[PDB]
C-alpha cells in the first residue's frame, strides 16, 4: 500500500507488482502520453525503463515477433478506476507504432472515414455513444466490457481488428440512479447540433419529456454534447455505415424515447390495459416502419401460442408498461449488437493474419452489500481470470527454478480456486440449477433457491447460507470466491434469464418497413419453430433457454483466446472516492488489492522466493556493484549477465 | 452451444414418432411408428433391393411389406424394429450423426425397469451418443404448461392413462391405463360411417375416415339432447369431399365417436371411461392432494384434441367431485405435442445438463445407472 | 434496550412452540414442535438437498418424511432434533442472532434436574447465547393471571398437569401429571365422528377433525341431560363445510370429546380427572393454603379453551370442596398463551435482571449454576 502511495505523492502513476502494470488515476493531466514516450518505449524492455503502459504494450509487440506467439493485455479495475482511458489510449500506442497504409498517412482528411487505423480508433467514440454514460464515479463510465483482437500482419504491420462486447447495462437505457445518467447519445441528440434530427426524430430538446432518459441527470459540465454529437456523427461515417443504417441508428434510438412515453390506461370494468392515446404510439410507429394499431393491439392482446395453436391473451396496465420497457431495451440491445458488428465488418481486410493481440476490458471483483445476478456473471468472470493468471504463473515460475537450477516443487497455483469455479459452471452448479427451473413453466425464486439448497448445502464446502446483517440487505446465498466471500440475492433471477418478450411485437418487428430493425430481430424469427407449443425448449428453434447459456458461451470462447496467448497484465486503481490528484484512502485501494489480484500474486511470491528481479531490471540497478563484471555479464547476456 | 443446439428430443409413440431439436418450438419430424418388410422379392425402378422401409414409406408401399408395429401401447415390444426406426429417425429424418449429440428419450408411465436400461444399452453401445436421459411422458406434458403438480389425462393412439404428478414425482399406484385410444376411434368410426350406408372399400378410402375423424369429429357437451337434436334435424350435418367427387355426408355420428371415449360400451369395452377414470385415479391419492390434482387436469396427446373434450370433462368431473373443491381442465393448443414440448424446454435448459447420464457414468455404473 | 428490546421469549411444548421478543402481547412465532426426516432422495424444483426439515416445511411435506416429535410429554426427549428446532425459531423464524440476545426459556413441572442443566449446556455452549433462565411453565402461567399463590390446570397437546404454587414456589409433592391432553381428543373425536357414520380418509380429511374439535366443540355443563337434549333434537346440531362441499355434521359429539377430560374411561383410560384430579392437588398440600389455591384455580394451555369449561369446573369441584370454602375457577382468554405472555412479562421486567444467568455465571459454575 505504502509503495504504491509514496510514488503517487511524487506523481508516479506506473508502479509494477510483479507481473502486473498497476495504474492510479491521476486525477489531473501528465505529459505521460506524451508523443515523446511513445519512442522512447519504444524497443525496450522493461527494465530498461521505467514502469509505464506503454512498455507493457510495446514489449506485448516485441514479444509477439519474437517468440511468434500471440499476445494478450488484461486491463481490469473498477468503475471509476479509469481502464477506457488506457484501453484506448494502449490501442493508439499500436495503431501508431506500426500503422502505415503508405496511402492513408497523408495530411488529407487524415484519420476520417476510410482508413482504419482511424476506424479502428473511430470505433470507441460510437460505442461510447451508446455504452457509455455518466456514473458517480466516473463522468465517461463503460458499461459494458470488452474485447479487441488486433490482427497483425507477417511483416508486423496492421491488418485487422475484431471487438466483441460483454454485458452490456441495459437497464441505463429505462433507468437511472439520481446522480447519473443514461447513455450519451441521448443526451448527444437532444442537444440539439443537427436540428433536424429533433423534428426527424420528433422529439423534443428538453429531456424531462422522456422519462426514461430523465431520471436521474441530464447534464455534466465535463462533457460538450453537441461535439460529440459530431464526433458520433462523423464516426458512424468512417465506420463505412449506410446513411439509410446510419438512420436506422438515429430513427431507432428516439423510438425508444418515445416508447418510456407510451402511456396506457384499465379498460372500464375491466382489468385489461387499453391504450391511452394515439399521439406517441404514432411516432414510434412511424419511426420504426410499423402500423400504430397493429402494434398497440399486439402490446396489449399479445397472442401468445400455448398447446399447439395460438392463444389470445389479455394483459394488464402493470404487464404492459413492463413489457413496452422490455423491447425498449431488448431493441437499444440488439442494435447495440448490430453496430458492433457492422464495425467488425469493415475492420475486415484480405490481408493475411499471422498473429493478434488482444486487448480485454471488462471489470474487477466488486462486492457489494447488494449482490445479485450480474453480480454473479462478473465476479465468475473474474474468478476465472485470476486463475488464468496464477497458473500462468506458476508456469514462470517454475521456468526460473528450472532455469537456476533451483530445486523447488510445488502445485499449479491455479488449482486453489477450480473448486469456487466447479460450483458455478459445472453441470449440477449454480447456473444449470438456474438454468433448469428456467424450463419449469411454473417455478419460483423461491422455488429455485430450494434447488440450490438441497444439492449444494452441507455437501459444498464454498457454498454457504448467508450472513444477513452487516452492511448486507437481505439472504440468499454466499460464495466464497477468491477474493472473499459474496453475499448473493436471488430475486429476478428466473426473469432475468428467460428474457421474456412479446412475441407479437417482435413479430411486426419482423415485418417492417425498416430493414435494420427487421434484421436486428431475425435471429429471434428463425428459432420459432423450434418452441412451437407451450411449455418446452427454445433452443429446438435456436431460441435462447438460459440469460446465462450465452454469457457461458461467450465466456468459453474468450477464455480459450485467452489461452493461445501470452498473458500480459494491467491493474487500474482509483485513489480516492472524492476525486482528488496526488491522494489516496487506504482501505479504498486496500480492496481493490485484494480483489485485483495484486495481493494474490505477492502472496504466491512471497512461498518461498518472495521478491523476484527481472534480468534488465536487474543489470541497470546494480551493475554498478561490480560495475566492471556486472556491467560485462548484464551487457554480454541479458541474463547470464545478473548471473 | 455445444450441446444447447445439439440435444435431440425423441417422443416414441405408438402410431407417431416426434422428433427434432431442444430449441425447437415443434417437433422437425412426425412420421408413422412401422417398419415394412417386403413380402416378395423385386426393386422399385431406379433403387436396389431394400431389406426395409420405416415410416410413410412403409405406408405408402404397404401393399408389397408386412408392416409391424414395435410399441404397442406405449412399450417398446420389439427391440431389432424398434433400433430401425431410431437409425432412421437420426440418419434420415434429422440428418444428424448421434455420436455428437445428447439424446433426450420419452418413455411411458409404469415402463417396466428393465427397459429403460435396454433403451439406454442401445442408445449407448449401438448408436454412441454421448449422453442421453428417459423422461416419462406425462411428466413432459406437465411441464410443459408450467406446472409441477396435477394431472395429466394422456391419450395418443394405442394408451389412454392418468398420471397423477406431485412436484415433479408421477405417483406410481396412482396411474391408470385405458387401451382404446385414437387407432380404436378411427375403426368405430369406420363402422359407424359403413352403417350410415357407406363403403370404405379400397385402401384410399380407408385412409381417409381417419381424417374425417380428425377434421369433422366433435365433443359434444350433453351428448343426450345431441342426439335429440340430430333428430330434428338441424344444420347440424357436415359433408365431405373424397380424393375424387364423392361427397361424404356426417351429421351425426360426427360426435357418436368421441361419446366412445366416455362410454367404452359402445365399442364392448367394459372398462370405465375418460372422467370417471381421471377421478378414480384423484380418489387414489393423497387427500392433502386432491385439490391440487382437481384445479390442474392437463390434457395431452393427438385423441384429446376433439373440440370440446374439455367442456365435457370439465361438466364430468365437476358432477363426480365435492362441490367444496375447485375443477380446472387445462387443454392446450398445441396438445399433440405436449410431451415433446415439454422435452424440449427442459433439456434445452439452463439447469439439465448437470442430470444428463454420460458415457462416463455409463461404462462405469452399467444401464442401472439411468434407470433411477 | 441492550437487552430490554433483546429477551426471546421460547415455550417449547409438545405440539407447538410459541416464541417472540420481550415485551411483545402475544407470541411471534408458533409452529409444529416436529424435525422430519425425507425418506427419500430427490429435490423440490430449485432449491437444494435438504438433510432436515422443522415446523410447517415438515408437516406440509409430510408424506416423504419421518416426522419426529422431541418432546414427549412435555421433556426433551431427543437432544439433537431439539437443537434442531432451537436452531429453527432463532435463525429462522424470529431471524435473530442468538448470541446477542439473552433467552428465557421454559420447562415443565418435574423436569428432571440434569434436563434444565443440558439445555443449558446447549444454549450458552453451542447458540453462545448472552444469558438465559429456565421458567416452570404453570408458574409463568399463573403470573401473568398477576398473581403468585393458587393452581394452575395447565393442558396442552401432550400433557396435563396440576401445579399447586405458593408465594412463587411451585410444589413438587402436590403436581399432578394426566398424559391426555388435546393431541389424544382429537384422536377421540375422529372415531365418534367415524362412528357417526363417515370417513377420513385422505390427509386433508384427517388434519381438518382436529380444527372441528377446536371451532365446534364444547363443554357442557350438566352433560347428563345434554345427551338427553340432543335426543329430543333441537336445533343443538352442527355443520361444517369440508376443504370442498361435503358438509359434514356433528350435533351432538361436539361435547362428546371435551366429556373425555372429565371421565377418562371414554377412551380406556383408568386415570381420574381433571376435576378430582384438581382436587386431588389440593388435599395434597398443607391445610393452611388450602383456601388460597380454591380460590385461584388458572387455567392455561392450548386444551383448556373448549367453551365452558371453567363453568363444569367450577362445579366440578365445589361440589367435591367444603362448603365453607370459596371456589373460583379463573380462566383468561388468552390463555392458549399464558405460559408465554407470563415469560414476556417476567423478563421484560425491571427486576429479573439480577437473575439471568449470565456466561460469567456459566464459565465459572458450570451448567449447576443455573440447575438452581
Amino acid at each position: 500500500l505504502y509503495n504504491l502511495k509514496e510514488r503517487y505523492a511524487a506523481w508516479m502513476i506506473y508502479t509494477y507488482s510483479g507481473l502486473f502494470c498497476v495504474t492510479v488515476n491521476p486525477y489531473k493531466w501528465l505529459p505521460v502520453y506524451n508523443p515523446k514516450v511513445v519512442l522512447a518505449y519504444r524497443g525496450k524492455k522493461r527494465q530498461e525503463a521505467p514502469p509505464h503502459i506503454f512498455s507493457i504494450s510495446d514489449n506485448a509487440y516485441q514479444f509477439m515477433l519474437t517468440d511468434r506467439e500471440n499476445q494478450s493485455i488484461l486491463i481490469t479495475g473498477e468503475s471509476g478506476a479509469g481502464k477506457t482511458v488506457n484501453t484506448k489510449r494502449v490501442i493508439q500506442y499500436f495503431a501508431t507504432i506500426a500503422a502505415s497504409g503508405e496511402k492513408k498517412k497523408e495530411e488529407q482528411s487524415g484519420k476520417m472515414q476510410g482508413t482504419l487505423e482511424d476506424q479502428i480508433i473511430s470505433a470507441n467514440p460510437l460505442l461510447e455513444a451508446f455504452g457509455n454514460a455518466k456514473t458517480v464515479r466516473n463522468d465517461n463510465s463503460s458499461r459494458f466490457g470488452k474485447f479487441i483482437r488486433i490482427h497483425f500482419g507477417a511483416t508486423g504491420k496492421l491488418a485487422s481488428a475484431d471487438i466483441e462486447t460483454y454485458l452490456l447495462e441495459k437497464s441505463r437505457v429505462t433507468f437511472q440512479l439520481p446522480a447519473e445518467r443514461s447513455y450519451h447519445i441521448f443526451y448527444q441528440i437532444m442537444s440539439n447540433k443537427k436540428p433536424e434530427l429533433i423534428d426527424m426524430l420528433l422529439i423534443t430538446t428538453n429531456p424531462y419529456d422522456y422519462h426514461y432518459v430523465s431520471e436521474g441527470e441530464i447534464t455534466v459540465p465535463s462533457i460538450d454534447d453537441q461535439e460529440e454529437l459530431m464526433a458520433t456523427d462523423s464516426a458512424i461515417d468512417i465506420l463505412g455505415f449506410s446513411a439509410d443504417e446510419k438512420t436506422a441508428i438515429y430513427k431507432l434510438t428516439g423510438a425508444v424515447m418515445h416508447y418510456g412515453n407510451l402511456k396506457f390506461k384499465q379498460k372500464q370494468r375491466e382489468e385489461q390495459a387499453e391504450p391511452d392515446g394515439t399521439e406517441v404510439a404514432d411516432k414510434a410507429a412511424y419511426l420504426m416502419g410499423l402500423n400504430s394499431a397493429e402494434l398497440l393491439k399486439a402490446l396489449c392482446y399479445p397472442r401468445v401460442g400455448v398447446g399447439n395453436e395460438a392463444v389470445t391473451k389479455g394483459e394488464t396496465v402493470s404487464e404492459v408498461h413492463n413489457s413496452v420497457g422490455a423491447l425498449a431495451k431488448a431493441v437499444y440491445e440488439k442494435m447495440f449488437l448490430w453496430m458492433v458488428i457492422r464495425i467488425n465488418q469493415q475492420l475486415d481486410t484480405k490481408q493475411p493474419r499471422q498473429y493478434f493481440i488482444g486487448v480485454l476490458d471488462i471489470a474487477g471483483f466488486e462486492i457489494f452489500d447488494f449482490n445479485s445476478f450480474e453480480q454473479l456473471c462478473i465476479n465468475f468472470t473474474n474468478e476465472k481470470l485470476q486463475q488464468f493468471f496464477n497458473h500462468h504463473m506458476f508456469v514462470l515460475e517454475q521456468e526460473e527454478y528450472k532455469k537456476e537450477g533451483i530445486e523447488w516443487e510445488f502445485i499449479d497455483f491455479g488449482m486453489d480456486l477450480a473448486a469456487c469455479i466447479e460450483l458455478i459452471e459445472k453441470p449440477m452448479g449454480i447456473f444449470s440449477i438456474l438454468e433448469e427451473e428456467c424450463m419449469f413453466p411454473k417455478a419460483t425464486d423461491t422455488s429455485f433457491k430450494n434447488k440450490l439448497y438441497d444439492e449444494h448445502l452441507g455437501k459444498s464446502n464454498n457454498f454457504q447460507k448467508p450472513k444477513p446483517a452487516k452492511g448486507k440487505a437481505e439472504a440468499h446465498f454466499s460464495l466464497v470466491h477468491y477474493a472473499g466471500t459474496v453475499d448473493y440475492n436471488i430475486s429476478g433471477w428466473l426473469e432475468k434469464n428467460k428474457d421474456p418478450l412479446n412475441e407479437t411485437v417482435i413479430g411486426l418487428y419482423q415485418k417492417s418497413s425498416v430493414k435494420t430493425l427487421a434484421l436486428l430481430f431475425a435471429t429471434y424469427g428463425g428459432e420459432a419453430e423450434g418452441g412451437g407449443g407451450k411449455k418446452g425448449g427454445k433452443k429446438k428453434g435456436s431460441s435462447f433457454q438460459t440469460v446465462s447459456a450465452l454469457f457461458r458461451e461467450n465466456l468459453n470462447k474468450l477464455m480459450a483466446n485467452l489461452r493461445s496467448t501470452h498473458p500480459h497484465f494491467v491493474r487500474c486503481i482509483i485513489p480516492n472516492e472524492t476525486k482528488t490528484p496526488g491522494a489516496m484512502e487506504h482501505e479504498l485501494v486496500l480492496h481493490q488489492l485484494r480483489c485485483n489480484g495484486v495481493l494474490e500474486g505477492i502472496r504466491i511470491c512471497r512461498k518461498g522466493f518472495p521478491s523476484r528481479v527481472l534480468y534488465a531490471d536487474f543489470k541497470q540497478r546494480y551493475r554498478v556493484l561490480n560495475a566492471s563484471a556486472i556491467p560485462e555479464g548484464q551487457f554480454m547476456d541479458s541474463k547470464k549477465a545478473s548471473e | 452451444d455445444e450441446d444447447e443446439t445439439t440435444a435431440l428430443v425423441c417422443d416414441n409413440g405408438s402410431g407417431l414418432v416426434k422428433a427434432g431439436f431442444a430449441g425447437d418450438d415443434a417437433p422437425r419430424a412426425v412420421f408413422p411408428s412401422i417398419v415394412g418388410r417386403p413380402r416378395h422379392q423385386g426393386v422399385m425402378v431406379g433403387m436396389g433391393q431394400k431389406d426395409s422401409y420405416v415410416g410413410d414409406e412403409a405406408q405408402s408401399k404397404r401393399g408389397i411389406l408386412t408392416l409391424k408395429y414395435p410399441i404397442e401401447h406405449g412399450i417398446i415390444t420389439n427391440w431389432d424394429d424398434m433400433e430401425k426406426i431410431w437409425h432412421h429417425t437420426f440418419y434420415n429424418e434429422l440428418r444428424v450423426a448421434p455420436e455428437e449429440h445428447p439424446t433426450l428419450l420419452t418413455e411411458a408411465p409404469l415402463n417396466p425397469k428393465a427397459n429403460r436400461e435396454k433403451m439406454t444399452q442401445i442408445m449407448f453401445e449401438t448408436f454412441n451418443v454421448p449422453a442421453m436421459y428417459v423422461a416419462i411422458q406425462a411428466v413432459l406434458s406437465l411441464y410443459a404448461s408450467g406446472r409441477t403438480t396435477g394431472i395429466v389425462l394422456d391419450s395418443g393412439d394405442g394408451v389412454t392413462h392418468n398420471v397423477p404428478i406431485y412436484e415433479g414425482y408421477a405417483l406410481p399406484h396412482a396411474i391408470m391405463r385405458l387401451d382404446l385410444a385414437g387407432r380404436d376411434l378411427t375403426d368405430y368410426l369406420m363402422k359407424i360411417l359403413t352403417e350410415r350406408g357407406y363403403s370404405f372399400v379400397t385402401t384410399a378410402e380407408r385412409e381417409i375416415v381417419r381424417d374425417i375423424k380428425e377434421k369433422l369429429c366433435y365433443v359434444a357437451l350433453d351428448f343426450e339432447n345431441e342426439m335429440a337434436t340430430a333428430a330434428s334435424s338441424s344444420s347440424l350435418e357436415k359433408s365431405y369431399e373424397l380424393p375424387d367427387g364423392q361427397v361424404i355426408t356426417i351429421g351425426n355420428e360426427r360426435f357418436r365417436c368421441p361419446e366412445t371415449l366416455f362410454q367404452p360400451s359402445f365399442i364392448g369395452m367394459e372398462s370405465a371411461g375418460i372422467h370417471e377414470t381421471t377421478y378414480n385415479s384423484i380418489m387414489k391419492c393423497d387427500i392433502d392432494i386432491r385439490k391440487d390434482l382437481y384445479a390442474n387436469n392437463v390434457m395431452s396427446g393427438g385423441t384429446t384434441m376433439y373440440p370440446g373434450i374439455a367442456d365435457r370433462m370439465q361438466k364430468e368431473i365437476t358432477a363426480l367431485a365435492p362441490s367444496t373443491m375447485k375443477i380446472k381442465i387445462i387443454a392446450p393448443p398445441e396438445r399433440k405435442y405436449s410431451v415433446w414440448i415439454g422435452g424440449s424446454i427442459l433439456a434445452s435448459l439452463s439447469t439439465f445438463q448437470q442430470m444428463w447420464i454420460t458415457k462416463q457414468e455409463y461404462d462405469e455404473a452399467g444401464p442401472s445407472i439411468v434407470h433411477r
